[PDB]
C-alpha cells in the first residue's frame, strides 16, 4: 500500500546519509521527558544507523546477499521477503532501498550489482518509527502532553490486567501494550463474555500504534491504558500519552519482568533517563494469585513487602530425571498447563505427543490452576538464572501447583528445594483477608 | 526475677544449643550466691519443628514469629529465599526480646551459629541497652565484624572451627563462652554531666582544647572520630542516656553523605541530639574533605577534583563551594526543627588544619559561603543562635568560645 510510499525519504538514500558514528556524545537540552523523547529518538536513529552499517560492512568483506545478475544468492538469507537493505551499485555506491518483490525474488534494477539483507531489515520498524515521531517534531523539539499520568507500581498476579480490562471503556479508551501476544491475550480475555468489544483499534502493540500512526483507525482517546509499561523505553511512554490525546494515562509496571534494554552497543541511556516522569504513583503489593510459598519469593525480588489472598502454602516441587526419554505422555503424563524455558524443547515435547505445549515466554501474563515446567537441555540455559524474569514468570503462573521436571541441576532447583524448606508459620505472615 | 535467653537455630544445632544453655545455667547457680532463669528460645526458619529442649522452659520457632507482624526493616530485596526468612525471624526476635525486656527482667542473651544465625542475632541482641549482656559464639567472629556488632557492645566469642556437634573442641568453646556469659549475668544483678565531641585529626587541636576546657569546667567528655560510625555511637549514647550535651565540632560526615565519601553518615544525623532536646553546640570542622582512598578508588567523576594523598589507603577531596552550600541545606534542615535550644559557631577563616592560610586546602571562598549559608537557612531559627568568630577553628580562642557558648544554653 501507500506505506513504502510514506517511507520515501528512506528509499535510495546512501547508506553513509542514514550512519552515524557517534551518538554517545549527544547532549540533552531542556525538561526531563523532552530528553527522554528525544533520546528514544536517538536510539532508534541509532540502532538504524548499525543495521545499514553492518550490512554494508558484509558487502564489502542471517546476513544475506544477492547477486542481482543471476539472481540467485550469494548467501542466502534465514529471513525472507526483507522489507529493505542496501544495495551496492556497479560504482560500487550504497544506498538504503525498500525492497518490492516477485515471484522470481528482489525486485531489483539494471545498476544493481549486489543487495544485502539481514534480520535488521527483515521489517522497517525503525524507519516507519522514525518517520512518525519527526513528523511530531517543530524543529527536533517534541510536544509533552499535559495529560495526567499515573503509574501503577506492580507485582504478579497483582491485577495489572485485571485493572485494565475492569476499568477500561471500550468506546472512548485505548490500550498500548508491548507485544502481539499480549494484545491477543488482551483482547481474548475482554471478548470472553461473548460480544466482540476489544478490537484492533482500541488495543494494539506499541509498534503497531507508532508505526500506523495516523493512517487511520482512531486517534482521540479520553483515556490511555498502557499494560507492562516498565518494558518501554521512556521517551516512547511521554510519546504514546501525547499521541493518544488522552487527558489521563494509566502505566501499569513491573520492575521484575522483563525491563527495557539498551542493545546498541554503548548507546547512551543514563540512569535518570530510565525513571519514568509521572504525576502519582500507586503501588498494588498484593498478589491475588500466587501461594504463599511464592509470595516469599516475590518478597525477596520485591521493593516493599508482597501479600496474599490465597490459601495456598506450598505450591512447588521438583524432579530430576535421570533418562530424558522418560519424559512422554506415555511414561509420565505432565498435569495442567505444560510449559518449556526454549523453543526447542517444546519442540522436542510437542514431538512427543504432548498437548498444548508452550514456553514460558509465550504465556506471560497468563493464568492457570496447575503447571508442569520442563527442562530438556542438559546444556546451558542463559534465561534460567535465579534472578532471570523468567524464572520469574515461571513461578507466578499457578494458582494451585507447579512441579519442574529437569535433566539437570540449575538455580530454579535450589529455589523451589529453598522454597520448600522455607517455616509454614512464616508463610503465614504473607496471609491477607481479600 | 531475673532470666536470660539462649538462642539459637534448633533445627540445624539443636545438640550445641542444649549443651551451651545446660552450661550456662550450671554456671549461673554456681557462680552467684544469690535464683536466674534460663529459657531455650529458638530461632529456626525452616519447617521442621522442635517441641523442647531437656527440660528448660522452652520457646518454639512459631511463637516467636507470632508475635511480630511484617514491618518495614524487611520490606526490600535480599539476595536468596533464606536470607529473607532469617531477616524476618531476626526482627520477629527483636518484638520479642523488647516484650521480655518490659514486662519481664531481662538479664541477658546468649547465642550461636553461622554467619546466618550470627546475622539473625547480632540485630535483634544489640537493640537492647548497653549494659545488658550480649553474647554470641560465632563461626564468623573472626573476619569483617560491624554489621553484627555495629555500635554495641555485642560479644562475638570466635567458635574456632565450625559449629557442627559436640567434640573435644566445641565442648571447650562453648564452656568459656557460656561460663563467661553467666559471669557477666551474675556479675551485673549483685552489684557528672557527660558532653560528646566529634573530631578529625584536622581538628584535634580544637578538640583537645575543648576537652581540657571541659574538665576544667567539671564535666566528663567522650570524644568520637567522625568516621561515620562516629557520630552514629556518639547519638547511639545520646538516646541510651549517656551524653547529656553535644559539641559537634565536626560535621564533617555530612560532607561525605552529601558528596557520597567513604566515611558517610546517614540521614538520620542530628536526630537522636534533637529529639532528647539535649543542648547543642554545633560547627562546621572539617567540613572542607570528603573521605576516599586510595586515589585509583577516587570515583570517576571526582578525579578531576582537588585531591590529598593523606596515606596509600585515604586520599582527601577539597569540598567545592557548590557542595557546602548543600551541607548548610542537611544541617539548618534537621536543625530549624528543633525545640531545644541550639548554638552554631562559625569560624571565619578556616575549618581544618587544612584550610588555613597557606595550606593544601586553605579556600576562604568556599568558607565564607559555607558560613553565609547558615547564616540564611538558619535566621528564622527561634532555637539557634549563629556566632561568627574572628577566628580559624584550631584556634585557642575558638575552642573556648564554643564551651562558652555550650555553658551558656546549659548554665552550671
Ligand atoms: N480466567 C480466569 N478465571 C478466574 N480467575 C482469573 C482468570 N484469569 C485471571 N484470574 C485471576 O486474576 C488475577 C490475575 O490478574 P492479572 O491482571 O491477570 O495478573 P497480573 O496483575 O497482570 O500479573 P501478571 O501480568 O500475570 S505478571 C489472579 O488472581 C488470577 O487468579
Ligand atoms: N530455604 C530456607 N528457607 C527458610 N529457612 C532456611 C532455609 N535454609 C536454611 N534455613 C534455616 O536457616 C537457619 C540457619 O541455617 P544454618 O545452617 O544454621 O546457617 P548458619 O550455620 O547459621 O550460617 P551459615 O551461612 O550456614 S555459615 C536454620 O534454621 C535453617 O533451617
Ligand atoms: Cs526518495
Ligand atoms: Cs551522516
Ligand atoms: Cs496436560
Ligand atoms: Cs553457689
Ligand atoms: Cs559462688
Ligand atoms: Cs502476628
Ligand atoms: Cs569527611
Ligand atoms: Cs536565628
Ligand atoms: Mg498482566
Ligand atoms: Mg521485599
Amino acid at each position: 500500500s501507500e506505506e513504502i510510499e510514506s517511507l520515501e525519504q528512506f528509499h535510495m538514500a546512501t547508506a553513509s546519509s542514514l550512519i552515524h558514528k557517534q551518538m554517545c556524545s549527544i547532549v540533552y537540552t531542556g525538561p526531563l521527558k523532552v530528553q527522554q523523547m528525544k533520546n528514544f529518538i536517538d536510539s532508534l536513529v541509532a540502532s538504524l544507523s548499525a543495521a545499514v552499517s553492518n550490512l554494508v560492512k558484509i558487502l564489502k568483506d542471517k546476513f544475506g546477499v544477492l547477486d542481482v545478475a543471476s539472481k540467485r544468492w550469494l548467501v542466502k538469507p534465514s529471513a525472507k521477503n526483507h522489507a529493505w537493505g542496501v544495495v551496492e551499485t556497479h560504482a560500487r555506491k550504497y544506498h538504503v532501498a525498500l525492497l518490492e518483490h516477485d515471484e522470481f525474488g528482489i525486485i531489483t534494477c539494471d545498476n544493481w550489482r549486489r543487495v544485502a539483507v539481514s534480520s535488521e531489515s527483515v521489517v522497517y520498524s525503525d524507519m516507519a518509527k522514525l518517520r512518525t515521531l519527526r513528523r511530531l517534531l517543530k524543529d527536533g523539539e517534541p510536544h509533552v502532553s499535559s495529560a495526567k499520568v499515573v503509574l501503577v507500581d506492580g507485582v504478579p498476579g497483582c491485577g495489572k490486567t485485571k485493572e485494565i480490562l475492569s476499568r477500561v471503556n471500550f468506546e472512548e479508551d485505548l490500550i498500548l501494550v508491548p507485544g502481539r501476544q499480549a494484545a491477543e491475550m488482551i483482547r481474548r480475555r475482554a471478548n470472553a463474555s461473548g460480544i466482540i468489544v476489544a478490537t484492533k483499534d482500541n488495543v494494539r502493540t506499541v509498534d503497531s500504534f507508532l508505526m500506523n500512526y495516523g493512517k487511520g483507525a482512531r486517534c482521540q482517546f479520553k483515556r490511555l491504558f498502557i499494560d507492562e509499561g516498565l518494558m518501554l523505553h521512556t521517551g516512547c511512554v511521554n510519546f504514546l500519552v501525547e499521541m493518544s490525546l488522552c487527558d489521563i494515562a494509566y502505566v501499569y509496571g513491573d520492575t521484575q519482568q522483563i525491563p527495557y534494554i539498551n542493545r546498541v552497543t554503548g548507546f547512551p541511556y543514563p540512569a535518570h533517563f530510565a525513571k519514568l516522569e509521572v504525576d502519582e504513583v500507586e503501588t498494588r503489593r498484593t498478589t491475588l494469585r500466587c501461594p504463599a510459598d511464592v509470595t516469599h519469593f516475590l518478597n525477596q525480588r520485591y521493593e516493599g513487602h508482597v501479600m496474599c489472598t490465597s490459601s495456598e502454602k506450598k505450591s512447588v516441587s521438583q524432579e530430576m530425571v535421570s533418562g530424558a526419554a522418560s519424559i512422554n505422555p506415555v511414561s509420565k503424563p505432565l498435569k495442567g498447563k505444560i510449559l518449556t524455558f526454549t523453543q526447542s524443547d517444546k519442540e522436542a515435547l510437542l514431538s512427543r505427543g504432548y498437548a498444548d505445549v508452550h514456553t514460558v515466554h509465550e504465556v506471560q501474563g497468563e493464568t492457570y490452576a496447575d503447571v508442569s515446567l520442563v527442562r530438556l537441555t542438559p546444556t546451558p540455559v542463559s534465561i534460567i538464572a535465579r534472578d532471570s524474569p523468567h524464572v520469574l514468570v515461571s513461578l507466578s503462573r499457578h494458582t494451585k501447583s507447579l512441579k519442574y521436571y529437569t535433566v539437570v541441576m540449575d538455580p530454579l532447583v535450589s529455589i523451589i528445594r529453598d522454597l520448600e524448606r522455607v517455616s509454614s508459620y512464616l508463610l503465614d505472615m504473607y496471609k491477607v483477608d481479600a | 526475677s531475673p532470666r536470660v535467653f539462649c538462642i539459637g537455630t534448633a533445627d540445624t544445632k539443636f545438640d550445641e544449643l542444649r549443651f551451651l544453655s545446660e552450661h550456662v545455667r550450671s554456671s549461673l547457680n554456681s557462680f552467684s550466691n544469690k535464683k536466674v532463669g534460663v529459657t531455650v528460645v529458638d530461632v529456626s526458619t525452616s519447617w521442621k519443628e522442635t517441641n523442647s529442649c531437656a527440660d528448660f522452659d522452652f520457646v518454639p520457632s512459631k511463637d516467636v514469629l507470632s508475635c511480630h507482624t511484617l514491618g518495614e526493616e524487611t520490606m526490600g530485596t535480599f539476595a536468596d529465599i533464606r536470607g529473607l526468612a532469617i531477616a524476618i525471624m531476626s526482627k520477629a526476635l527483636e518484638t520479642f526480646l523488647s516484650i521480655a525486656n518490659d514486662e519481664q527482667n531481662l538479664a541477658g542473651v546468649i547465642g550461636l551459629g553461622g554467619s546466618g544465625g550470627t546475622s539473625l542475632l547480632s540485630s535483634a541482641f544489640r537493640s537492647l541497652p548497653i549494659g545488658i549482656p550480649k553474647v554470641i559464639i560465632s563461626t564468623v567472629a573472626s573476619g569483617q565484624t560491624e554489621s553484627y556488632i555495629g555500635t554495641s557492645d555485642l560479644v562475638l566469642f570466635p567458635s574456632v572451627v565450625d559449629i557442627c556437634g559436640i567434640n573435644n573442641v566445641s565442648k571447650v568453646v562453648l564452656s568459656n563462652a557460656g561460663a563467661a556469659f553467666a559471669g557477666m549475668v551474675i556479675g551485673r544483678l549483685e552489684s557528672k554531666f557527660t558532653v560528646g565531641v566529634t573530631m578529625f585529626g584536622v581538628t584535634t587541636p580544637c578538640v583537645n582544647a575543648v576537652k581540657e576546657r571541659l574538665v576544667k569546667e567539671g564535666y566528663e567528655t567522650l570524644v568520637f572520630h567522625a568516621t561515620g560510625v562516629g557520630g552514629r555511637a556518639m547519638e547511639d549514647l545520646v538516646r541510651g542516656g549517656f551524653i547529656q550535651g553535644v559539641l559537634d565540632i565536626t560535621t564533617t560526615e555530612v560532607a561525605d553523605y552529601v558528596v557520597g565519601g567513604v566515611m558517610a553518615c546517614d540521614s538520620s544525623r542530628f536526630d537522636a541530639i534533637l529529639e532528647k532536646k539535649i543542648p547543642l553546640v554545633l560547627s562546621v570542622g572539617a567540613l572542607d574533605m570528603v573521605n576516599f582512598g586510595p586515589k585509583t578508588t577516587i570515583p570517576p567523576e571526582f578525579q578531576q577534583r582537588k585531591i590529598h594523598e593523606h596515606n596509600e589507603q585515604v586520599s582527601l577531596m577539597r569540598t567545592t563551594v557548590g557542595e557546602n552550600k548543600k551541607f548548610a541545606a542537611f544541617i539548618a534542615e534537621k536543625l530549624n526543627k528543633a525545640s531545644s535550644s541550639v548554638c552554631v559557631c562559625l569560624p571565619e577563616k578556616g575549618v581544618s588544619a587544612l584550610d588555613a592560610p597557606g595550606k593544601d586546602f586553605y579556600d576562604p571562598e568556599a568558607t565564607s559561603c559555607l558560613t553565609r549559608e547558615l547564616q540564611m537557612l538558619l535566621e528564622n531559627n527561634e532555637r539557634c543562635q549563629v556566632k561568627v568568630l574572628p577566628y580559624h577553628i584550631n584556634d585557642a580562642e575558638f575552642a573556648n568560645a564554643l564551651v562558652d557558648s555550650f555553658l551558656e544554653i546549659s548554665p552550671k
